[PDB]
């Protein structure tokens, strides 16, 4: 019954029926990052050669630098029959908004790590910025989950790719102590009360282990039927606003601004609750967060069900028997090279008795002498001179060395190319465009475009705070993906250049020429040429 | 012969106690030069006299204390050989099994404290289920002991059952030939009911001692003893010592048969009102909590009477008994039965002190240390894993330190039915 | 897992234990019979013969369950006296079997059922409506002969022929 | 026995290919105007099937069928309506899809089906298998007595290696019934009957 | 299937060790000889001193 | 000392980055190629002898 | 058969290096190696080439089989044309 009790419930249900998954990529992330030789017992079992001849390390940088090369971005586009500029203003607060380092890093992290391991993730979080706001003095950024793996605990019951259907989901946090106090001082938790959790990595690995922090966020989306109040815009027509948006704060500054009440409808929605926790107790219960959506996106690698259990595959999985047979084999030849006999002649001691001198290695004499005879059998038996055999490498040894090279030359071959990788990420993107546009709809500014220009309608509380004011006729701009831009200005120029390249040497090739020298950036002579373009295609009407 | 990966899940235990008791932590640098010893001021409790002129009546201030402290690591030392299916398997097993075996012991600790420091005793002559809810009046009964005295319960009171009696309760909340809602919960479920007779937490326990039997008789009070509340005395270079208020060394003619944790009574004695000095009409009961010598005994409510006349004013305002011992006191023992304890308590007189071990630091370079996180209680400790290639086996230990103090004996107490003969 | 106190635990260490359980198959359940080609002209008697061999073979499942559930069983609570006589016996007895389960401290993650055979069912749903009063339970045990689906914290309590 | 066993695979990169080819190459329905129909018939239930088919999960559900048919031999996907009130495509309803994990196991067609699409079985099961949190959502969505655990003929096997293995199981069976109904042939008060 | 009792050994609480106060009950499968019989669950004794910390 | 600016003045550049289990990991080009070329030495130095 | 097979060692009695053991150490701080000649009974040891241990080898059978199943499965993993 208790809170604590379902939630530990759903995360402990949720972490064993992901337990081999996982332990899997961590055997992945370790192998392809830390070393080859991930045997732990063998860490104190006297000291043998271990060499690290890696093969596939190149094929990992190659496939991450393909990946590196064509960025993807979200892309938002009109609807059918939506307005044909229903996109523009929710494209430029995207760009505004996820143009800085930690969005580019954030999926960098989650593209290597699902090359690698084949799963990875990143966040996306709101918070108050007060400096250079992009709106409702607010900033929607993007940040990266190292792990997520073993980090990230979805929802067992979910069988899409993009986890759209969880119910819940728990990240656990890792920190060290001064992050943890200051995440408590963030939160306005307790910095006495050492918080504590599952470990994500588990006991796997018991070495590279550090004194580490851990707490659990756990999101939970709830889809109810709620409140919504149908007003009568004083401009124009009549806009619905949810009631728990405008439940005490405004809900009377509405009609004295000159909002009249028309109608009153349950209308169906998500909402997503945000619980800190821990192993024992419940720090924040059911802190509402914006939007519709769990605010976690997951990019995946191979992905499928086998027996109701996700499997996920990267590029490393299959090549770790074939690497590992490659590193022993190089290693018991390095040990054949070292420690053995080198080939030196065989002698009794009275065949050189009084030449021992002649052999030690010098060159001093021009010839080698030897004993003859012996005092009681008259002459020293003849034999011909033997020598220690020179050290070679067993056929065994070089045959599947090149086995074992070639077996994992013939299986880090990620398609013919990284086109599925690739749609993966699209996808993933395309999860992050629906989660960004919902947010946005929760906490920023979006005006509405009338065609009698932007009416902004918003008002403030007693308490000095401004509440967004967004319609019910939100979703006009469906996602897609594209390149990736840093603003508007740079994808209307690349709009540009892509039409003057198929257009031919006419007129609306002038008139493309001259909008591509209007959209410029300013100096001084890109100045004067842009007012130039200006002045022609004014005059041109 | 190798085996499959499913595992036989075969216990499951439950740490309710060590989960309700709050936990401390006191900063650490000041604990290590205090000796893991801290203490904290009792409510201060103010004399009154009535009169016009007070010349020379003028009282001075006193303020008692209670001192908390830690006791040993409760460590999971174990090995791994390196050339070892049977060890290179199970060795994260044995991690989660020694993680729920040490928040075991933390609860067992608490539990045995609780029951062996409890001062408030509750007695009955037959068992439970004999009569009609008799589990009721027992838990009424603590409730009412509670309310008597004027005991903080500001922060929450809880009684926890043994299965046993638990199961008695529901028993006789079945067995009434009527079903309402109490009925029919207890009759579906087990559960009698949460609240129950004013406590706000109704709890069944699996893992209360049983308080055995005291075999201690005709024992006497050897000499007049009057115990004064100071919050310091000076020892033999003059410094001033703190002094602890909840205990007392009482010599009694002989302590054959007594141990830590029985229950004892003087005749005459009776309890006080606390804030308002009412006498009450039921006896003063105290719990032993060390046997020194063979005539000493620690009891651990310290016995200050109001009819004492060798205390001050500002002392007397402290008084929890009616009158003080008087060199021929017969000390009755209340545990004549071997029985499985009930234990209630205010949710504040149980705290859990705990200490970080600092093996993450620097000196201990070679081995590797983990902030290890003991489930349902709320404690940390370490993991450490190093090895020597002498013996060549990987040596792993789990370590986390705590100590569990009463800090109100007053408050917690101990429910003993069928306390015949 | 065991475990020790204090600082110091040089050559206190301990090793690894890790035990098994055996699960295997036995004998098959059968169902032979022989037909002349002139006696499958019509065919019925063939395929109602079909159908009873899969019923039965389902009935000898439940019958090996029950009997080792009840030949294999190290918990065990006598009464000294029928299942029906003095009121709350059938409660009792299954209420002394969720405590002897949860004093033992076993594990019941999974749910825990109690079966009853029908003359104690019966018992059972006796000592309920001879209570003298109908609010719920009474009324349902008069009505169908059903105890309930949940007794003394039992998940699933039901009758076994 | 204590032996070693290395996979040294060479059948994963030839499907990993074939995946990516196929991949490359994506496929929808067009709808296009019969015979003497009018030239502009289609295009409503062509923006429509564009509209509630761009979605994230109609993609997903393609992608697994493909992949189940290249490595196993068949895959499927469910289409399912829902009522939607934020963003509905008509009459405040969507009409989605959606993935078939393992359909080769999950999804039971009629034995008297000899069609490669199954357009002349006339009913199908479909074994929904979860786990406990999964049933208590089921149950409280198709309004169930989440109390009584279904179960039902397990389509996986034990797998020795894996610790835990869901548990809880449900069929839908669907059902087609072809019937002679009435009609009623009303007249348009604008034009038309 | 038939259930036996020994006098004076009692259950545990298998995991805090403490004395349950009911006689510990087994039920035997196997009759092998005329004085050797099979218990299905294993005493194990706490008191004993030939056992292993393990 | 209150210094001109809101970031901390260092800027990090790094070659192949990550983190493996809450330890940041970084390589260049030099790390794996250390036992090879180290074996290479070695073996050289004997055919020298 | 990489792993777990004796490697190319000499044969020794006993008698022949009784007391240069540490000769055939694998150190290479001797010019030479030395070996005992005669016997007190025997008068001279017994005279017969020094035999090595055999390298391990892949045999035949594994190295041709291993190809055609390589080639069956690149042959028969040909989808369509």
């Amino acid at each position: 019954e208790n809170r604590l009790e379902s939630i530990l419930s759903r995360f402990d249900a949720d972490w064993t029926a992901s337990d081999e998954a996982r332990r899997e990529a961590k055997n992945d992330l370790f192998f392809s990052r830390v070393s080859q030789w991930d045997d732990w017992l063998s860490q104190y079992t006297t000291l043998q050669y271990r060499g690290q001849f890696d093969v596939v390390r190149p094929v990992v940088r190659k496939l991450v630098s393909e990946m590196r090369q064509n960025p993807i971005d979200v892309l938002y586009r009109p609807k059918d029959g939506a307005r044909p500029d229903a996109a523009d203003v929710l494209m430029g607060m995207y760009r505004t908004d996820m143009r800085h380092n930690t969005a580019k890093i954030a999926v960098n992290i989650a593209v290597r790590e699902q090359i690698e391991a084949g799963v990875g993730a990143w966040r996306l979080v709101t918070d108050y910025e007060d400096q250079s706001p992009t709106s409702n003095n607010q900033v929607i950024r993007r940040e990266p989950i190292h792990s997520a793996c073993s980090h990230v605990i979805w929802d067992s019951n979910s069988k899409l790719m993009d986890k759209s259907d969880a119910r819940h989901c728990t990240v656990i946090h890792s920190m060290s102590q001064n992050g943890w106090e200051d995440f408590a001082e963030k939160y306005d938790l307790d910095a006495d009360d050492i918080p504590s959790f599952q470990n994500p990595n588990d006991w796997v690995f018991p070495w590279l282990t550090q004194d580490t922090i851990q707490i659990a966020e756990f999101y939970e989306v709830v889809e109810k039927k709620e409140t919504a109040f149908i007003y009568q815009d004083p401009v124009t027509g009549e806009p619905v606003s949810y009631f728990k948006r405008d439940i005490k704060d405004v809900i009377d500054d509405l009609a004295d601004s000159g909002f009249i009440k028309i109608a009153e409808r349950q209308i169906k929605r998500r909402r997503v609750y945000k619980s800190i926790i821990t192993c024992t107790a419940v720090l924040k219960d059911k802190q509402l967060i914006a939007g519709e959506h769990i605010p976690i996106v997951p990019v995946f690698g191979e992905w499928g069900f086998v027996e109701d259990k996700e499997v996920y595959e990267g590029v490393v999985r299959l090549t770790k028997d074939g690497q590992r047979l490659r590193n022993m084999i190089m290693s018991f030849n390095a040990d054949i090279v070292a420690r053995t006999p080198k080939k030196k002649p065989f002698f009794w001691p009275e065949q050189i008795a009084g030449f021992e001198h002649m052999y030690d290695g010098n060159d001093d004499y021009p010839y080698y002498l030897l004993n003859r005879t012996d005092e009681n059998s008259g002459d020293l038996p003849t034999q011909p001179l033997a020598y220690y055999e020179n050290p070679e490498v067993p056929q065994a040894n070089a045959y599947m060395l090149e086995a074992a090279t070639s077996a994992v030359k013939e299986v880090a071959t990620l398609g013919v190319e990284t086109y599925v990788f690739q749609d993966n990420l699209a996808t993933a993107m395309r999860r992050d465009g629906e989660i960004y546009q919902s947010i946005v709809n929760d906490i920023y500014d979006v005006p509405r475009n009338v065609t009698i220009l932007m009416a902004e309608v918003v008002d403030l509380a007693t308490g000095e705070k401004q509440v967004l004011n967004d319609i019910r006729g939100r979703y006009e701009c469906y996602t897609d993906v594209g390149p990736s831009f840093q603003s508007m200005k740079q994808q209307n120029r690349a709009e540009i250049l892509e039409l003057l390249g198929k257009t031919p040497q006419g007129t609306p090739e002038y008139q493309l020429l001259l909008l591509q020298y209007f959209t410029l950036l300013d100096g001084k002579g890109v100045e004067m040429m842009r007012d130039y373009a200006n002045k022609q295609l004014i005059q041109m009407g | 012969t190798l085996a499959v990966d499913e595992i036989i899940e075969t216990i499951s235990a439950i740490t309710p106690m060590a989960q309700k008791a709050k936990k401390y932590t006191p900063p650490a640098a000041s604990m290590q030069r205090s000796s893991n010893t801290i203490w904290m001021p009792v409510e201060q409790e103010s004399p009154t006299q009535e009169g016009w002129d007070l010349t020379d009546k003028a009282t001075g201030l006193l303020e008692l204390n209670v001192a908390v402290n830690m006791g040993e690591p409760d460590n999971d030392f174990f090995q791994l050989r390196a050339d070892d299916l049977r060890d290179e398997t199970a060795y994260r097993r044995r991690i989660q099994s020694a993680a729920r075996k040490l928040a075991n012991n933390v609860e067992l600790k608490v539990a045995n404290m609780a029951a062996e420091m409890g001062s408030l005793v509750i007695t009955s002559p037959d068992a439970i289920g004999t009569n009609t809810a008799d589990a009721w009046n027992f838990v009424a009964d603590a409730e009412e002991i509670m309310f008597s005295r004027e005991l903080n319960r500001d922060m929450g009171t809880s009684y926890f059952f043994n299965p046993q009696d638990y199961k008695k309760a529901g028993y006789d909340l079945t067995k009434r030939d009527i079903f309402g809602r109490i009925p029919e919960e207890a009759y579906r479920d087990g559960t009698i009911q949460r609240q129950v007779a004013g406590f706000d937490d109704v709890l069944r326990s699996p893992k209360l001692p049983v308080l055995t039997k005291s075999t201690a008789t005709g024992i006497t009070v050897s000499g007049a003893q009057s115990f004064k509340p100071v919050a310091w005395q000076l020892d033999n270079d003059g410094n001033k010592v703190n002094v602890d208020n909840r205990f007392a060394t009482v010599t009694l003619s002989a302590t054959t048969g007594m141990k830590r944790g029985d229950k004892i009574s003087f005749a005459g004695v009776k309890f006080l009102g606390q804030m308002a000095k009412n006498v009450l009409a039921q006896d003063a009961t105290f719990s032993v909590v060390r046997v020194v010598d063979g005539t000493h005994v620690e009891i651990t409510p310290k016995p200050v009477a109001l009819d004492d006349v060798s205390l001050s004013p500002e002392q007397r305002a402290y008084a929890n008994v009616n009158t003080s011992l008087a060199d021929a006191m017969a000390v009755n023992i209340l545990n004549v039965k071997d029985a499985r304890t009930n234990v209630f308590w205010a949710d504040d007189a149980i705290r859990i002190v705990s200490q970080p071990i600092p093996a993450n630091h620097e000196l201990f370079a070679g081995m590797k240390t983990t902030s290890f996180s003991i489930p349902d209680v709320g404690l940390n400790g370490i993991f450490a894993t190093q090895g020597d290639i002498s013996t060549l086996s990987g040596l792993c230990r789990i370590a986390l330190w705590y100590g569990v103090n009463a800090t109100r004996p007053e408050a917690i107490g101990v429910g003993l039915p069928g306390q015949t003969a």
